[PDB]
């Protein structure tokens, strides 16, 4: 195409603009980095209600669907062995860079007092559950016929979910009504409740050593060779648990069928 | 077939071959007989013309079959997708379904844009079906002509329209009207006597579309419908394949380049795709996905109405077009060949010059009477102006008061007929004035008197004498001449006259003018008075000593306004050419009238009678004027045509058969010229569609050259071909200015995918995304573009090259690509980091970040600031990120619609609001950009929701940059002609 002398010199002209346009971009991508605060988001629009999620978290098609045989050792073993491996960080000897919250309600740090300007986080360790723990079951009441499903919410930088009460996750069937009694669920710890001492997260970087509070749903009344659709639902104020759009808003649901 | 001996038969042979009678025609039954046989006396139309068929060629093209392959590969990509397991996503089915919708909407837009193109021309139709009298058993009938056999006896009169080919038995002094299957202006006379070998030059032979100007003969058909010497060339003309128009060659010039860049970004990003980890099937999705990203989907639709534009410019000029692609053809075109009877001329015999008072005064040969007139003062001028007002027995038809005078319908012969409307309009009512002075004698032109006289009694009774009038052959009726009426007296016809008359006998007769003589004489109301009861037998008046009135000359006349429509076309550039069948001298005559010579111009014919040298001497290189007749071009060779096409510039052909003028076309398509043929008669049909684009007169026009035309004069000016280049030389600028617009865009839409891919970060532009911005939000500023004005004066450029000068290029398609898209890439990328960051997302996380994205059991991924978002919430966050590099795109395109204004030019020079309707454009692609943003519930029903005011903003200073870059590019280039800047920084 080109004169072989020319198509060099054009060729520079294309490098030439591209590092000028490219090195713009790094101008103004070092200028956005610096535009923001490390210690806090500057909108997000759409963590107007926090997610839910849930373990083990065992999916099929169409989301969560859990089906294992208490007799058969090797439908369940992988379902704690994710519990335990989710835990590791949930204990004492892991779990050192945080405090012993007993404060009962929103724990409102105005400034930073910690290691190399951090801040302090709260505590969760693994027996806060007495049963679903590991200990003495480290089937989770799975061999039992009773298993415990852990359920936590989402992280939100200084998002306050109500002052009036704990929020407690509410578990319980789809409507099945008259043939079978209701879900019978014990939750730890009792009430279900999520201590108000965990409010509000502040970010990763101010608290580097933070972990999430957990309860745990064994469920007790669920019937053995049916398939059943349970949903675990949070009761606070400051929380939407139905949107259509989003079936992880304040609420789980998942497929569970356990036969003996 | 049958006619090549026909008229060299004895007519007892006639009768035996067709089984007639050469007196009284066919048995009834015969002759019904023989149209069984024969069918219908008339010709086939094109019999290949399903409705629903028409429909199907308006899908294919080069942007079609772009379209449709691109299309196809989306499917076999969402087959290949559905098979290795995506979940119930269709953008594969929307991109597929959407690529062929705007084939299927262009395609009825076309369908209907001939629909009506073809249904006004055919509402211009006469649609009565011609007459014929016909003679059989006997009797002579009236029938309509479609019904005439083979054999059959029919007759013709003055204003008769021939009805078939018919060979002549009998005529009484007939000439016919043979403009339309010769370029004979002149007419030829009609005799029994077998003229000539050819049938068509033979006067026994009448042509079937002809018309019979003057006189009566009789004869037998010889051939009917398609058989005749006008179906044979309609059978010519069907059989000529007509080219591909420029335009549609200029498209498919791109589409080349378009697939030429896909597969190269397609095959050179899937090879880096398997170096990455992808799988084989996959990865072959990427590169499928790449082409599909590079095709245009809405140029198609935004091509289209441009050229609907310039037609409807055009059918405002009554000038139609069959179809869009033609529309643009004038402005490309190097070279005119031009019939000349009917089309350059008015074919239509008109007083030229008068001699009175001893001097030659020029008539004005328009049809609108915007020429010059003569010098109607003199007292012999209202004695000659009565002579041939009187001495006239044409007249017009019924109630035609309204039509102009030239156009009306006049029972009489040839140059009755010319003369009547000569006095009607220099006096206006002439019949009604020459009704003042009644007749009481007459003798019809004769041959055994020469001339045609009558006497008439005066208007008023204080002058109770007659007045003699005569007319003739101007020889003829000098000899009868005793004296001549010169500046208000009569003289002696002395020697002195006789020799001065002649010279101006011979001084028009060299014009090739028909001239006749005209003389009177007053009759003395002692010798005769009032009821003298004149024989003709023996002649008891005066048929001598009368007084020379004057001569009148008639011509077929050019039309009005070609004279300067081709001098305007040859400072365009475009070498323009006379192709006729008409005689040489007739010819060459009107190529100076026009144009096509130049004033003080001679072909190699003029050097030797002016140096009095032999033809063999004369130079040829000397010559810029060359006449070449049909006998003369047969013994010539296709190398020889191109030796003498290029040597001599002012060219023209006389004597030319219809095929002499097609090969002619293509001597000049295979020299690399685009050409453009402007006709009328059958004779040009076959040269007419072989031809890039063929110009046919609205009126003049026969229905084969009208058919076989791409364009339609309705009004037969043929000074809309002037403004047909124009607004033809505007588009192509005006499509290369907007084309540019739409194919910048395909770089920012590409470039997130392909980094995407590379990088695998969230996806930052959705597929519908790009649908509703190349489809919905810069269709409407592309087409404006069209209504940019000429940045140079487009009409003084010599026609483009059709291989440097191209609508789109390499420096073209480079710079607008690789150089604005580029700049386009990073307003998007720019604006999408901060939507990024600004929500939680730092750069240096999104790197490798996307597997995480689009996992749908991922319901709690970790954010730079550790918050945990579910897949939904985080979905909502890539729709974000999708509108805020779509809005990106917006704010930078209105910044190149602008700076694709001008090519050239500074926009401050000619404005920023030029364009009315640009801005009005403009407005609509905002104004639609906050609707898909902020309207309740599109964040569901589209991938678009509403973004906050700051990221507006964001992408604001690129458009500023693209402004002065280019401004500084265009303004570089114009004030400077850069030996480095002209040739690789302008497009
Ligand atoms: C949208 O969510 C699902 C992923 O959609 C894919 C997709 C997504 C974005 N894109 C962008 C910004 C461009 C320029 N192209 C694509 C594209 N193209 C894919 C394809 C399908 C069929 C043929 C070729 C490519 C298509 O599946
Ligand atoms: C934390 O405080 C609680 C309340 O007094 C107590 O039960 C627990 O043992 C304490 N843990 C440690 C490590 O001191
Ligand atoms: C929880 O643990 C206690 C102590 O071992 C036991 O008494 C109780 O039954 C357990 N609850 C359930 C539901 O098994
Ligand atoms: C559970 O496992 C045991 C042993 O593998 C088997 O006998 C039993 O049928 C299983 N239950 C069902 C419902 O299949
Ligand atoms: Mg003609
Ligand atoms: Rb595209
Ligand atoms: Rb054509």
């Amino acid at each position: 195409g080109r004169t072989l002398s020319r198509w060099v010199w054009i060729s520079l002209y294309y490098v030439a603009f591209y590092v000028v346009m490219s090195g713009i971009f790094a101008l103004c991508i070092y200028v956005l980095m610096r535009t923001i605060d490390p210690y806090t988001p500057d909108y997000q629009d759409q963590l107007k209600s926090p997610g839910v999620t849930l373990r083990p978290d065992v999916y099929g098609e169409k989301g969560l669907d859990i089906s294992y045989n208490v007799s058969d050792s090797t439908t369940w073993a992988g379902l704690a062995h994710t519990l335990h491996r989710f835990l590791a960080g949930y204990s004492p000897a892991a779990q050192e860079g945080s405090i012993n919250c007993t404060s009962e309600k929103y724990f409102f740090q105005e400034s930073f007092l910690a290691p190399n300007h951090t801040k302090f986080s709260c505590k969760f360790t693994a027996d806060m559950l007495q049963n679903c723990s590991g200990r003495p079951d480290p089937t989770f009441g799975f061999a039992e016929g009773k298993p415990c499903f852990i359920i936590k919410m989402n992280r939100i930088v200084k998002f306050l979910p109500g002052n009036s009460t704990a929020p407690r996750v509410d578990c319980a069937f789809l409507d099945q009504p008259r043939d079978g009694p209701p879900l019978q669920v014990e939750y730890f710890p009792a009430n279900g409740t999520y201590s108000l001492h965990y409010f509000p997260y502040y970010g990763k970087k101010a608290q580097p050593h933070y972990s999430n509070p957990l309860v745990a749903a064994k469920l007790l009344n669920v019937p053995r060779n049916r398939d059943v659709v349970i949903v675990c639902k949070i009761l606070a104020e400051h929380v939407s648990f139905d949107n259509p759009h989003d079936p992880y808003e304040g609420k789980v649901e998942f497929k569970l069928k356990i036969q003996k | 077939e049958m006619e090549i001996n026909d008229h060299q038969l004895s007519v007892a042979e006639l009768e035996q071959k067709y089984q007639t009678s050469a007196t009284k025609g066919l048995s009834a039954s015969l002759a019904a007989e023989l149209l069984l046989r024969d069918g219908p006396n008339a010709l086939r139309p094109p019999r290949g013309t399903p409705e629903y068929v028409k429909f199907a060629r308006q899908l294919a093209g080069g942007l079609q079959c772009l379209m449709w392959v691109a299309a196809a590969i989306c499917l076999i990509a969402f087959a290949i997708q559905a098979s290795e397991g995506d979940l119930t996503t269709d953008d594969n089915l929307y991109l597929a379904l959407a690529l062929i919708a705007v084939v299927v909407v262009t395609g009825c837009f076309g369908y209907y844009q001939e629909f009506k193109s073809t249904n006004i021309i055919a509402s211009f139709k006469n649609l009565v079906p011609q007459q014929a009298t016909v003679i059989r058993d006997g009797d002579k009938f009236q029938i309509n002509a479609d019904q005439l056999v083979v054999g059959d006896l029919v007759e013709m009169k003055g204003g008769d329209r021939v009805p078939a080919d018919i060979r002549i038995l009998q005529a009484q002094g007939c000439k016919v009207d043979n403009s339309s299957l010769t370029g004979e202006s002149e007419p030829q006379t009609r005799s029994p006597e077998c003229t000539h070998e050819s049938p068509l030059e033979t006067r026994n032979i009448a042509f079937f579309s002809t018309m019979c100007l003057e006189g009566t003969a009789q004869g037998l058909v010889v051939n009917t419908g398609d058989r005749t010497i006008i179906g044979r060339i309609a059978s010519l003309a069907s059989g000529v394949e007509n080219e591909k128009t420029p335009i549609a060659i200029e498209i498919e010039h791109f589409v080349d380049i378009i697939a030429g860049l896909a597969i190269l970004f397609g095959a050179t990003f899937f090879i880096v795709a398997m170096c990455i980890g992808y799988t084989f099937l996959r990865a072959m999705v990427f590169f499928m996905a790449i082409v599909v990203a590079y095709v245009p989907e809405g140029l198609l639709a935004t091509v289209t109405v441009c050229l609907s534009l310039t037609a409807k410019r055009l059918a405002s000029k009554n000038c139609v077009v069959k179809n869009l692609e033609a529309v643009e053809t004038l402005g490309s075109t190097s070279v005119i060949c031009s019939d000349k009877t009917g089309t350059l001329t008015q074919n239509r015999m008109t007083v030229s010059h008068l001699w009175f008072d001893n001097h030659i005064h020029s008539a004005d040969t328009t049809e609108d009477q915007s020429g010059q007139t003569f010098d109607q003062s003199s007292e012999t001028w209202r004695a000659l102006c009565r002579v041939l007002t009187l001495c006239n027995r044409a007249a017009f038809k019924s109630g035609q008061d309204a039509v102009p005078v030239p156009k009306r319908i006049v029972i009489g012969d040839a140059s009755e007929t010319a003369l009547l409307k000569f006095s009607e309009l220099t006096l206006g009512n002439a019949m009604g004035y020459r009704e003042r002075f009644p007749k009481v004698c007459e003798i019809p032109f004769n041959s055994t008197n020469k001339f045609q006289l009558s006497i008439h009694t005066l208007e008023d009774p204080r002058d109770p004498r007659h007045v003699l009038v005569m007319k003739g052959a101007p020889e003829r009726v000098l000899e009868r001449c005793s004296s001549i009426l010169i500046k208000g007296q009569e003289l002696p016809l002395d020697e002195q006259w006789r020799e001065a008359f002649q010279t101006a006998y011979l001084s028009l007769g060299g014009l090739g003018e028909r001239v006749l003589g005209f003389c009177q004489l007053y009759l003395s109301e002692k010798d005769y008075p009032p009821g003298y009861a004149f024989d003709v037998e023996a002649m008891n008046f005066p048929t001598s000593g009368l007084c020379f009135a004057g001569l009148v000359s008639m011509i077929d006349p050019p039309r009005a306004t070609v004279p300067d429509a081709v001098l305007k076309c040859r400072t365009a550039g475009i070498r323009v050419i006379m192709v006729t069948g008409d005689h040489p001298i007739t010819a060459k005559a009107i190529a100076a009238s026009v144009g096509i010579i130049s004033e003080g111009s001679e072909t190699v014919e003029d050097i030797a009678a002016r140096l009095r040298v032999p033809v063999d001497q004369v130079n040829r290189k000397d010559a810029r004027a060359c006449v070449i007749n049909g006998m003369q071009l047969k013994d010539m060779d296709p190398s020889e045509l191109v030796e003498a096409l290029r040597t001599h510039p002012e060219m023209v052909f006389a004597r030319t058969s219809p095929q002499q003028k097609l090969v002619i076309v293509e001597s000049c398509q295979r020299l690399g010229a685009i050409v453009a043929v402007t006709g009328d008669g059958v004779n040009d049909s076959p040269a007419l569609k072989k031809a890039d684009i063929g110009v046919a007169m609205g009126i003049a026009g026969s229905d084969a050259a009208k058919n076989a035309a791409d364009m339609i004069l309705l009004d037969d000016n043929f000074a809309s071909i002037v403004t047909g280049v124009e607004q033809g030389r505007l588009i192509f600028d005006n499509l290369k200015k907007s084309i540019a617009y739409t194919l910048t865009k395909n770089i920012p839409e590409l470039t997130p995918y392909l980094i995407y891919i590379t990088v695998s970060v969230p996806l930052p532009l959705g597929c519908i995304t790009i649908l509703f911005i190349e489809l919905c939000t810069d269709i409407f500023p592309s087409v404006s573009l069209a209504y940019e004005k000429a940045e140079s004066d487009i009409m003084h450029l010599r026609p483009r090259n059709p291989k440097r000068d191209r609508l789109v290029n390499e420096p073209l398609a480079a710079y607008s690509y690789f150089q604005i898209g580029a700049i386009q890439s990073f307003a998007g990328f720019t604006d999408y980091f901060t939507a990024m960051a600004q929500e939680g997302w730092f750069p240096l996380l999104c790197v490798g970040l996307r597997p995480q994205w689009e996992n749908h059991h991922l319901q709690d991924l970790q954010d730079s600031y550790g918050q945990e978002w579910t897949f939904g919430q985080r979905l909502y966050q890539q729709y974000t990120c999708y509108t805020v590099f779509f809005i990106s795109i917006e704010m930078c395109q209105i910044a190149d619609v602008l700076i694709r204004k001008t090519r050239r030019l500074s926009a401050f020079q000619q404005g920023f609001f030029r364009n009315r309707i640009l801005v009005i454009a403009i407005v609509f692609q905002v104004c639609i950009g906050c609707f898909l943003c902020y309207c309740p519930g599109m964040p569901n029903i589209f991938n678009f929701m509403p973004i906050r005011f700051q990221w507006w903003l964001v992408p604001m200073p690129f458009s500023l940059l693209i402004f002065v870059y280019d401004e500084i590019r265009k303004l570089g280039v114009r004030c400077c002609p850069g030996s480095w800047w002209d040739q690789e920084l302008y497009y």
